[PDB]
RNA sequence: CCAUGAUAAGGAUUAUAAAUUGAAAGUGUUAAUAUCAUAAUCAAAAUUUAUUAUUUAUAUUAAAUAUGUAUGUGUAGAUAAAAUAAGAA
């Protein structure tokens, strides 16, 4: 069948047991997001920092289709900022002498 | 006018109605040729022996 | 000023030289060019918006001509105008149709090559299956509606429909 | 008869209506257009003769 | 739509009072087509140039059996008056006839000779509610 | 601007009044452009192929 | 879902599913196809 | 083809393998007109005038249609009796019988 | 020009994906492919060139091409000896070796830690960015028959996007083989990605002073009136004009009289007509293509057929149509087209 | 017909097919129509060769020919109905109820975008977008830039 | 496939050069011109044919030809792949439940049980048919190898 | 097209439509390379001839490169014919200087 | 001007930064949007049913 | 020429500056220790 | 009990074949065994069906001018038709006749493949306008009624697959079909080349080429509908010789050869 | 014409830092209940509908045909919108 393609190759994980630690469970009046992680948002911005995703040159991220979130165009691999620039590049920069605009008008 | 042979019936007389285009495994529509004028063992009823012919 | 436009033929000058208007007629013969006789000399107006680097909308070319009355009606407009043939309109005409696969191939052809047979549309199949299901319990909430009625009204010589109860 | 002649459709049901399973294969980008280059037995024979 | 005055009553939604781009409203309903102007008489709702030919619709184009009404963009010609032949136009409820021929019509399109929205109202095409609403606006007496 | 020789013509007016009191009309109906009419309105901006707006003919 | 079926080329919810290739994987050709080379048809037109 | 991990264990080639490029490219024909050979010259007189079925056809703007226009005129004139085209009126000729045609 | 800035042929391949990284990685793939294939071709060409540099003869034909001038810069027919010509040839081949070497040497720069395919100094072919196609769709998310306000308040923005990379390869010569590989990359392209091929090549055109002669402006000028709308369809022929290559010799005429009338040297007129030694009256002759006085087809002066003494059919007057049509060698229907008056009055031309 | 054995759930989808044929008729009639218009309305002389009484005569001859062409498609495009190839929902083009590059109505665009069928990208509902050109001058400017790369970058011959 | 066939595709380029060079193409042996004409009919086509070569009638006719010669294996429309290839376990965990991120149809010779693990010549000593269960299968695979 | 419009009944008309969308053939030459001795020893394009060339082809010259874009016919072949013709016709007229 | 001045005379950065010259405020007109009357801030008329 | 270029398969044409696949990308994701010095 | 749309119908194919052919079982479409198609309509019913389905222009519509009813009812009001003799008194008759509906072959490309300005689209292929028999377009007889029913009617019974076929047609479909259904080699091996209506045109071309007018000759060659005789190609190339035009001689030859049946190979 | 599904609108207390002032509770068109009927735009057309920001006094109808009506002391009752590159405590 054409549909023979859409079978499950592997046995899917069963639901054996209870809701996870600090699950959203709603009592008499509760405003509940299934979406927001209960434990990792409660954790202070001072400590964890404003980052939603790893701090990496953004070319590695893609704005997802159908999901409000970004993903990495190489699954899960990450290259640090240091790998975008030349070795020991001041403020990782193609060349250390000037900022982008400085480079433009020097060139002109 | 119409009757059991002509109408759409899932079942006729307690057994699956062979007259419905949708009561057959679609594979039965796939094209085939008439055998019968060929040599006995080439025919399709002997298919289990076909790998063996001489 | 209101003046008569004027032209000095080179034979009359105290040095022959090629007059710009004459050149203009050359250019009109080469790339065949309509010379609008009634074009008012006073009406030169560049399109400020697109032709001046001072506006954010600056394309460098005169996007529109600034003539208030100008309309699709006029022979002049008709003469410089892009015909609809092979534009996007044609592309819509062909690719945007109710069952997109009927753009790529005859359904019957496909069906007969892939499946052994023509297949009804999904909708039709639904009505078919339903008739079969509900003909199995109740009978005679029905009606007999055909395209051509003669086949039922005079049935063939044989054809004795099985009585039902 | 031919054992590669094989059902491409499922048994007709409401599962074709109520589900987003596709009714045909998606086109295969890297499969070339089928075209005719080839000769008959008869033709090869004609050439040899 | 609320009331179906035609088939389309079933297919179309009003969408409240909705704005369309300039001079494209889906349905061309020319309420203004007869809108008197002495000084603009020859330029208003007529041909933009007086050297234009009369439209298609003043001519018999093919082999005809006959017509019921002529189109409303047909222009009234001295022969319309003189010949004494039926001149009909499709208006509502049914058809408007030019019965009483005048030269004052000549050279204008019948769009312009046929009042689209009459000051006359049928009380029998109106629901009791609609009649109420026409009394509020001070149209119908009551 | 080149003009046809022998034709009586006018020069662009220097005085504001000359522009203002002449018989130049205002745009009144919907407005047309011989190329741009094929892409209907600015809001319906018809595009046959999705080429970069900066695409450059070779 | 409907009487009109989805067309598997234009729908990202088919194309990018687990049964097909997601847009974040590396997009190269999967396998080559030699059809015309392996078994070739002789030309016979429908028209003479 | 020796790589047993190809899609299973997660190895996907970043560059399409030479052998595959060869197969792909060897399946389809090459168009003859892509080869671009002109050693004679340009044909000024005959080329754009060739037989109608295969003809050079003008496109887009109406200027480019000069040939066609001539033909459409010739044809039109031939088919269309003056006896009939007499009867087509201009608005001013019609309006001349209105009691106040000019102001 | 030298180095990066000059070439015989340029190909630009414009790749287009639905996602930016797709098109980026495709461009790396295709780029490395053309690097290898390019190096192979250009290396082959380079060995051919090095062999041609080492030595070779000269075509009789190439020598003939250097020696076709009526006058060279020094004001006389110039004799290039085969030596000089070989020297021109050699100089060009020198330049072609420099260019080949330049392409090859950039093919060998981009190693694994060091690869930068954006700068043209560091790689062949290189890659240029091209601004993405982005269309924004604005629409009502509501289905409401009742209120326009509620429709407007629900408005979504979504975009269609298309992303582009450009691959530039400039080559010092033209090879149909490279062109073939390049057209064929469309068969192994990445998933849901397409491409265009821009070509800019160099090609000899030929300006014929014979077909497009340079002559004085006409004795009568052309007005603005030959330029009305539809003047393009009515008042003008397509260029080039047809100038006759064949002329008939009048009775009293002689070689030099004919040459004088046609605007040639007598030598020219004899070369074009080489078959004929002598020219009798009423003989057909070939007009040397350089002639200054050649006539255009159908001069503006109408041929008139007077009725006069006609044929022996009358010896008084010409009468029937088929008669004059036999005289002028044309169809009777054409003859009737031209004359409206004589066709309406009667057919016996009363 | 007469609602016997209808294949599609909406009967009106067929109208969409009818529409296609309209555009086809226009391709068949546009050039012809427009030439007859231009030659008809021309007040200046046609040319050096055709002037005066001949021109007047030829004009009338042509518009007589154009009126005689039965079924010649003269209807302006903005007066043709836009109807969906999917659900046969209609919308006015140039309005927020019609979506131009997919050529579907708002209703279908919504349905198709939310259950993923179209591939688009969501952008903040309130601005101009990701696109540079739209960001500069809005709809009109982008409209212009499209004109510029379709036409003006060519110096025609 | 056999790669080196691509070389024949040089031929319509060489032929074009032979015309630029004034080598008459009809002095070529009858033999060679047969091989060349073949090579041509593999890769050369004109702009004419090219506009028409994708019509569905011709694609499906080619399929019909393949069907009468009983070779359907490679054709796209006409093959139904059935067998799925399971994941590889890790001793780093039995626990981790794997799931498929993507799916590709690739020839079975990439991963096939190593020749020393599987029984000796299978084609010759075993008659195998892949077929579908008739009975309703609650869970597990709908195909089995008989 | 390699994607979608590659293989079925629409491959033909889409192909043709691209080809007609692409009819334009750009013809370039530098005015530099036009200044060369002609077969007759006279310079083919001199200063005056160049001035006349520039005035005749107006916006069709830029950066000292003459560029004709031939769009007239549906097929590229015919546009190189057309373009080439216009070029020699324009040179023929400029050469009057 | 202030950013240029800082690239030119490095130490001059400290007064500048303290007087909040180098500091960038992020503010924008609201994006256009057809829901609002004026296209920006003003919601349309409301009536109780 | 040849469909698969000599440079690919011929060891005479082996490029000594090419490195294997694994090495560069392992080397790349390295984040060296940020406290290289006292004080900072 | 029985509701039909049509009372009676007829067979597409005739006695000799059918009476014997019936002993061989034919497989009908499994899901709808009985087929009543537009070939099977009676003459009357076909006429009626064919009038409808054409919006306003079409003869079905009461106000098109082709209506045969003497009376029509708008909202309970009965309107009597105005006969055409009467309509003409104020509305002049400018009617060219059927030739006005057909442009020449020369314009077929301007018009996207058509010669026919009628209201239905006209295909030059056999199948789209096929009734029982193969479709054939008369360029002399084109009427609004369209008796042979070869036009592509948008709304009739059975239309849909025809419309779909028309929208799938290849880039040269109209042109190719028009060209191959006329212009084909005779059963004797003779060329189609000699036709009575085109003869004087070929003569004129030859004549023009002998006087050495290459451009005028080529300009007439353009207007040729049918394959031109060998003599034309001879004349035309002979004309190319004295001025050395080679490109032109070659494009002439190549035009007449392997396009036009190799008239040019001589 | 009875003939189930599904996306709207609708501010009321997770705040300033390297940061968005628009929500799930469902607004015609979408997938298993059938057993009165061809109602669909390709022009030029007939106001009763809660749900809509119109130009207010120097100069005023030219191209698809495009609105003739209400000057009345900025004047009842009752209502609308906004803290966002602006300036409100
Ligand atoms: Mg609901
Ligand atoms: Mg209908």
């Amino acid at each position: 069948y054409y549909w023979s393609r859409y079978r499950m190759p592997t046995q899917m994980p069963k639901f054996d047991g209870p809701a996870p630690v600090a699950a959203p469970q709603s009592m008499n009046s509760t405003k509940t997001n299934e979406f927001i992680d209960p434990i990792d948002d409660k954790f202070p911005m001072s400590i964890r920092g404003p980052l939603v995703r790893p701090d990496v040159p953004e070319d590695q991220y893609v704005d997802s289709w159908y999901i409000c979130t970004s993903m990495t165009h190489h699954m899960g691999d990450y290259r640090p900022w240091s790998a975008s620039a030349p070795p020991n590049a001041f403020r990782f920069r193609p060349f250390n002498e000037f900022d982008a605009k400085g480079r433009e008008y020097v060139q002109y | 006018q119409a009757d059991r042979r002509t109408r759409h019936h899932m079942m006729v007389d307690g057994q699956i109605n062979p007259r419905e285009w949708f009561n057959w495994h679609p594979k039965e529509y796939q094209p085939w040729y008439f055998d019968r004028h060929k040599f006995l063992y080439e025919q399709r009823q002997y298919a289990q022996f076909h790998h063996l012919l001489c | 000023g209101v003046h008569r436009v004027g032209y000095t033929h080179p034979s009359t000058l105290p040095v022959p030289c090629a007059q710009r208007w004459d050149l203009r007629l050359a250019r009109a013969r080469i790339f065949q060019e309509y010379i609008e006789e009634k074009a008012p000399g006073a009406w030169q107006l560049e399109d400020e918006r697109s032709m001046s680097p001072e506006f954010k909308t600056f394309t460098g070319y005169p996007m529109r001509d600034m003539r208030p009355g100008y309309g699709q009606n006029l022979p002049d407009y008709i003469m410089k105008k892009r015909l609809p043939n092979n534009t996007h309109y044609e592309l819509f005409a062909r690719r945007d149709i109710p069952n997109e696969d009927n753009a790529m191939y005859g359904k019957y052809l496909y069906d007969m090559t892939v499946h052994g047979t023509s297949l009804p549309s999904t909708y039709r199949m639904h009505k078919d299956i339903n008739k079969a299901q509900r003909n199995d319990r109740k009978l005679s909430g029905n009606r007999f509606k055909v395209l051509c009625s003669s086949g039922a009204k005079n049935p063939p010589s044989g054809w004795e429909p099985i009585p039902d109860a | 008869m031919l054992s590669q002649n094989v059902a491409k459709t499922t048994v007709p049901s409401y599962y074709m209506i109520r589900t987003n399973l596709p009714h045909r294969k998606p086109q295969n980008q890297w499969e070339g257009v089928y075209y005719y280059s080839g000769i008959t037995k008869r033709q090869r024979h004609l050439i040899l003769l | 739509l609320k009331i179906a005055k035609s088939a389309f009553g079933f297919y179309l939604a009003r969408r409240g009072q909705r704005k369309y781009p300039f001079l494209r409203r889906p349905h061309i309903k020319n309420t203004h087509s007869m809108n008197p102007s002495a000084p603009y008489f020859w330029s208003f709702m007529t041909a933009k140039s007086q050297m234009a030919f009369l439209p298609e619709e003043n001519y018999i184009t093919g082999d005809w059996t006959g017509k019921f009404f002529v189109s409303k963009r047909q222009v009234y010609t001295l022969q319309h008056a003189t010949s004494g032949a039926k001149v009909r136009v499709k208006s509502f409820p049914s058809i408007f006839e030019f019965n009483s021929p005048s030269r004052w019509n000549i050279g204008k399109e019948m769009n312009t000779l046929t009042k689209p929205r009459m000051d006359l109202i049928d009380e029998q095409m109106l629901t009791k509610k609609q009649r109420l609403d026409y009394v509020r606006a001070g149209l119908l007496p009551k | 601007m080149q003009q046809i020789p022998g034709k009586v013509d006018q020069t662009p007016f220097e005085e504001d009044q000359t522009w203002l009191l002449h018989s130049i009309p205002v745009q009144q109906l919907e407005m047309h452009h011989h190329e741009k009419d094929l892409q209907d309105l600015p809001f319906i901006n018809h595009e046959q192929f999705p080429r970069s707006l900066e695409w450059n003919a070779p | 879902v409907g009487y009109t079926p989805v067309n598997p080329d234009t729908s990202p919810m088919v194309a990018y599913s687990q049964y097909h290739w997601h847009y974040n994987l590396p997009q190269g050709m999967e396998r080559p196809h030699s059809v015309n080379r392996t078994f070739a048809a002789p030309f016979q037109s429908n028209h003479s | 083809s020796h790589r047993r991990d190809y899609i299973r264990m997660g190895y996907i080639p970043r560059y399409t393998p030479w052998e595959w490029i060869a197969i792909q490219e060897a399946d389809q024909p090459l168009i003859a007109e892509q080869i671009r050979q002109d050693n004679i010259g340009t044909s000024y007189f005959f080329s754009l005038n060739r037989y109608w079925r295969y003809k050079a056809s003008p496109h887009g703007y109406i200027r480019h249609f000069e040939n066609e226009v001539r033909d459409l005129l010739q044809y039109v004139d031939g088919v269309t009796p003056w006896k009939q085209a007499q009867k087509i009126r201009t608005y001013w000729e019609v309006r001349s019988h209105h009691p106040m045609p000019q102001f | 020009e030298d180095g990066i800035r000059g070439s015989e042929v340029t190909y630009k391949i414009v790749l287009e994906g639905f996602w930016d990284h797709h098109v980026m990685k495709l461009a790396e793939d295709v780029c490395m492919f053309l690097k290898d294939v390019g190096r192979q071709i250009v290396e082959e060409k380079l060995v051919a060139v090095r062999r041609l540099l080492q030595g070779g003869a000269v075509d009789p034909e190439l020598l003939a091409a250097f020696n076709c001038a009526r006058a060279g810069p020094f004001g006389g027919l110039d004799e290039y000896d085969k030596e000089e010509v070989a020297n021109f040839l050699r100089s060009d081949l020198r330049r072609l070796e420099e260019q080949c070497l330049s392409v090859i040497n950039r093919c060998n720069v981009p190693v694994p830690g060091a690869t930068n395919i954006y700068d043209p100094h560091t790689s062949w072919p290189h890659v240029e960015k091209l601004e993405p196609w982005v269309r924004m769709a604005e629409f009502w998310t509501s289905s409401s028959d009742t209120s326009f306000t509620e429709l407007e308040m629900s408005t979504a923005h979504y975009e269609f996007r298309k992303f582009f990379r450009v691959i530039i390869c400039k080559l010092p010569f033209q090879s149909t083989e490279f062109e073939k590989r390049m057209y064929d990359i469309r068969h192994w392209l990445h998933r849901q990605t397409s491409c265009e091929f821009h070509t800019i090549y160099r090609r000899n055109v030929i300006h014929d002073s014979a077909v497009f002669p340079t002559e004085h402006d006409p004795a009568t000028p052309t007005t603005h009136e030959h330029h009305r709308m539809f003047s393009f369809a009515l008042d003008w022929q397509s260029a080039p004009v047809n100038r006759l290559s064949t002329d008939t010799v009048h009775e009293g005429e002689s070689w030099d009289a004919v040459a004088q009338r046609l605007g040639c040297s007598v030598g020219e007129l004899k070369d074009a007509n080489a078959e004929r030694e002598t020219i009798e009256a009423g003989v057909v002759i070939n007009v040397p293509v350089t002639a200054t006085r050649r006539l255009t087809s159908f001069g503006a002066t109408p041929l008139v057929l007077p009725l006069k003494t006609t044929s022996a059919k009358d010896g008084e007057r010409i009468r029937t149509w088929e008669e004059a049509a036999a005289i002028l060698d044309c169809t009777v229907e054409e003859l009737q087209q031209c004359n409206g008056h004589a066709a309406l009055t009667y057919q016996k031309k009363e | 017909m007469r609602h016997i054995g209808q294949d599609v759930p909406k009967r009106h989808t067929h109208f969409v097919l009818e529409s296609r044929l309209m555009y086809e008729k226009s391709f068949r009639d546009c050039w012809l129509h427009s030439v007859c218009r231009a030659i008809s309305q021309l007040d200046e002389p046609l040319s050096k060769t055709v002037v005066g009484t001949h021109q007047k005569m030829l004009q009338r001859k042509v518009t007589c020919f154009q009126y005689n062409q039965y079924g010649l498609f003269k209807t302006p495009y903005y007066r043709l109905a836009n109807v969906d190839r999917y659900h046969a929902v209609q919308g006015v083009a140039g309005t927020r109820e019609w979506v131009p590059y997919v050529n579907v109505s708002y209703w279908t665009m919504n349905k198709m975008v939310r259950g993923g069928n179209l591939l688009v990208h969501r952008v903040h509902y309130t601005g101009w977008g990701t696109d540079s050109h739209l960001k500069k001058g809005g709809w009109e400017h982008r409209w212009n830039k499209v004109l510029q790369r379709n036409v003006l970058q060519y110096s025609r011959i | 496939a056999n790669i080196n066939v691509v070389e024949k595709k040089k031929v319509p380029l060489v032929l074009a050069q032979m015309d630029e060079l004034g080598v008459p193409r009809t002095h070529l042996s009858r033999v060679l011109m047969d091989e060349v004409e073949d090579s041509l009919r593999k890769f050369q086509t004109y702009r004419s044919r090219f506009y028409e070569w994708g019509r569905a009638v011709k694609q499906f006719d080619f399929i019909e030809f393949r069907r009468r010669n009983g070779w359907l294996y490679d054709l796209h429309l006409m093959k139904c792949t059935t067998k799925q290839v399971g994941p590889l376990r890790d001793f780093n965990d039995p626990d981790a439940v794997q799931g498929a991120v993507a799916t590709a149809e690739i020839p079975a010779f990439f991963n096939e049980r190593p020749a020393w693990e599987r029984p000796p010549l299978e084609e010759t000593l075993y008659v195998t048919t892949n077929k579908e269960r008739y009975d309703d299968v609650r869970g597990g695979d709908i195909y089995y190898d008989d | 097209d390699n994607l979608q419009y590659k293989r079925y009944d629409w491959q033909g008309w889409y192909q043709r439509m691209l080809d007609v969308h692409n009819r334009n053939v750009s013809l370039r030459c530098r005015i530099c390379d036009l200044q060369r001795l002609d077969g007759n020893g006279v310079q083919f394009v001199d200063m005056q001839t160049e001035r006349r060339l520039r005035i005749l082809a107006q916006h069709r010259v830029g950066m000292g490169v003459l560029k004709l874009d031939a769009d007239k016919y549906e097929d590229q072949a015919d546009n190189v014919t057309f373009g080439t013709t216009k070029l020699s016709e324009l040179l023929a007229d400029a050469r009057k200087a | 001007v202030a950013n240029a001045l800082v690239k030119l005379i490095p130490l001059t950065r400290i007064p500048l930064k303290k007087s909040g010259l180098l500091s960038v405020d992020r503010r924008r007109e609201r994006g256009q949007f057809p829901g609002y009357l004026d296209g920006k801030k003003v919601k349309r008329r409301f009536a109780k049913r | 020429s040849a469909n698969i270029p000599r440079s690919v398969w011929d060891p005479a044409q082996h490029n000594p500056n090419w490195s294997d696949s694994y090495g560069h990308d392992i080397t790349n994701r390295r984040a060296w220790p940020a406290r290289k010095w006292t004080v900072g | 009990s029985v509701s039909g749309v049509f009372s009676k119908g007829r067979g597409i194919g005739h006695e000799a074949t059918t009476s014997i052919l019936r002993y061989i079982p034919r497989a009908r479409v499994p899901w709808q065994p009985s087929r009543f198609g537009r070939e099977n309509l009676t003459a009357a019913d076909m006429a009626r069906l064919w009038s409808r389905g054409r919006y306003r222009d079409g003869p079905g519509n009461y106000n098109s001018g082709y209506c045969t009813e003497r009376t029509h009812v708008l909202e309970e009001n009965t309107v009597s038709i105005i006969p055409r003799r009467e309509l003409e008194k104020y509305m002049p008759d400018i009617t060219i006749g059927p030739k006005a509906l057909v442009t020449p072959v020369s314009l077929m490309n301007a018009r996207n493949g058509h010669r026919v300005t009628h209201d239905l689209l006209h295909s030059y292929d056999p199948h789209i306008g096929r009734l029982g028999k193969p479709a054939v377009v008369d360029h002399d007889n084109i009427t609004v009624e369209d008796p042979n029913r070869v036009g592509l009617n948008a709304a009739t019974l059975d239309c849909r697959g025809r419309i779909y076929r028309w929208l799938r047609r290849g880039p040269f479909f109209q042109v190719d079909n028009y060209f191959r259904r006329s212009v084909k080699l005779n059963r004797d091996g003779t060329l189609p080349t000699d036709f009575v209506h085109e003869a004087p045109l070929m003569r004129k071309i030859i004549r023009l080429a002998h006087r050495g007018h290459l451009k005028a000759a080529c300009e007439e060659y353009r207007r040729v509908t049918t394959v031109p005789p060998v003599e034309v190609y001879r004349a035309l190339t002979a004309c190319c010789v004295p001025g050395a035009k080679l490109a032109d001689a070659v494009s002439i030859f190549e035009d007449g050869d392997s396009k036009l049946f190799y008239v040019s190979r001589d």
